[PDB]
């Protein structure tokens, strides 16, 4: 037989506006035991999350508050960091015990940033170089792609940092290839518009 | 007389990050009389789910106290400390072989978008560089980075 | 003055898509308030009207040229907590036919659900035209 595992967060990424007080996100414990939620927050401590550590019944639901206290951060560009929310079940033949460790965007947004990345998604450029399609991100937003195609194929995404480039890996057979199709994930998780272009030289 | 007013309603949808995770334990272990396991057996198989369309194979990290990049080892739970090491794979859509991270390295194929709904990986016995086997034991964490 | 209808909006608590790419039904989506009509003006003399048009229901659209959509419903509140059924593209619940407050009137956009596929996360909008009747 099979053992069941599983923990959610209300959001799947956090969009923290620079020097706000905190924000909240809600941790559900979707399984019929009692866990611990543990949550740390990692580099891509300014932040501090509340409670880090605290027992959650079966099925139930509760808020941790993320607040920064101190930090700095450029006003330029986002800034990135990793909430991971860990929910801790109780305790030849193999046994083995899982644990799910649930990781999201910590986006820490200066007020100094004019608008949103939805509004600057649209310019991404792309680039064919060294085997490699290689994408510019000339906006202060980090650029979370979530569906990436490059000559009808389908590229596993990432994503573009602010100011700057990612390189991915391409699968043989994109010869002369020139079309790029994306969609980002917008800031409330869901997969934004499709966007079509050609590579340039 | 019929007057007329308009307004544009508005609504935010949020999107969770729902993480799920089945383990099936597989067949009991057989030793062989030289003190080895047999290979490629399928010690359990593991199928995550909940994450979104788009998800990826190297987002995922399956980690174990040992640290032992790309296998998860499991220990005797008596006092003699006997180890094996296995393996995590699965399939594509192509049946080509592909693995997600363990201890922070892939073992097999390159970065895929992992299947819609939910993915099936395998572990797999390796061996034991040590040679000797005499209950065994992991504690392994799965860390899925959400895009 | 001229009478003028006034009609404004306050949006409630943002909606959790479940895994299944569905939202429960009856959450508040948000608060319409319909001002500036006669007294006496009831119920069905209010029609809310949207470009989508189906009858009995408001169709809210994502905002990412992916055409995800959910429905809703307009029901307001008596005194007694009864329903109170606006006319929404030209129908009604059978039932709900009541005078509106004096002055303005608050209705309840409540949700139904998805309409034709999983539904993103995201911003959602409908441009409602209200008219009021008999004025």
């Amino acid at each position: 037989a099979s053992k069941e595992y599983g923990v959610t967060i209300g959001e799947s990424r956090i969009i923290y506006p620079l020097d706000a007080a905190g924000v909240m996100v809600s941790v559900k414990n979707t399984q019929d035991y009692p866990v611990l939620i543990q949550s740390r927050i990692y580099d891509e401590d300014p932040f501090v999350v509340t409670p880090p550590l605290f027992r959650l019944d079966a099925k139930q639901q509760n808020s941790l508050r993320i607040a920064q206290a101190g930090g700095v951060f450029p006003r330029d560009k986002e800034s990135l960091k990793w909430l991971c929310v860990k929910g801790i079940p109780p305790k030849v033949g193999v046994f083995v015990q899982f644990a799910i460790n649930n990781c999201i965007k910590l986006l820490v947004r200066p007020n100094e940033l004019k608008g949103t990345p939805i509004q600057f998604a649209e310019n991404l450029s792309w680039k064919v170089d060294g085997g490699k399609l290689i994408a510019e991100n000339p906006s202060p937003f980090y650029m979370n792609i979530g569906e990436l195609t490059f000559g009808g194929k389908s590229i596993p995404s990432h994503y573009i940092p602010p100011k700057s480039t990612w390189a991915f890996d391409l699968p043989k057979g994109l010869a002369g290839a020139r079309n790029v199709s994306w969609r980002i994930i917008n800031d409330q998780g869901g997969l934004d518009r499709l966007y079509s272009k050609n590579v340039t030289l | 007389a019929d007057l007329t007013a308009s307004f544009t309603v508005t609504a935010t949808l949020v999107e969770p990050a729902r993480i799920t995770l089945t383990y099936k334990e597989g067949a009991p272990i057989t030793i062989m009389d030289n003190g080895n396991i047999d290979t490629e057996l399928l010690v359990g198989t593991l199928t995550l789910g909940g994450y979104k369309t788009g998800t990826t194979s190297t987002s995922v990290n399956f980690t174990d106290a040992a640290g032992d990049p790309m296998y998860l080892t499991f220990t005797s739970q008596d006092g003699n400390n006997h180890q094996f090491t296995t393996k995590v794979i699965g399939k594509d859509s192509r049946d080509f072989d592909i693995s997600p991270k363990v201890n922070g390295e892939n073992l097999v194929g390159d970065d895929v978008v992992l299947a819609t709904g939910s993915q099936d990986f395998f572990v797999r016995s390796i061996g034991s560089k040590g040679g000797k086997l005499a209950k065994y034991t992991d504690a392994v964490t799965v860390t899925v980075s959400n895009q």
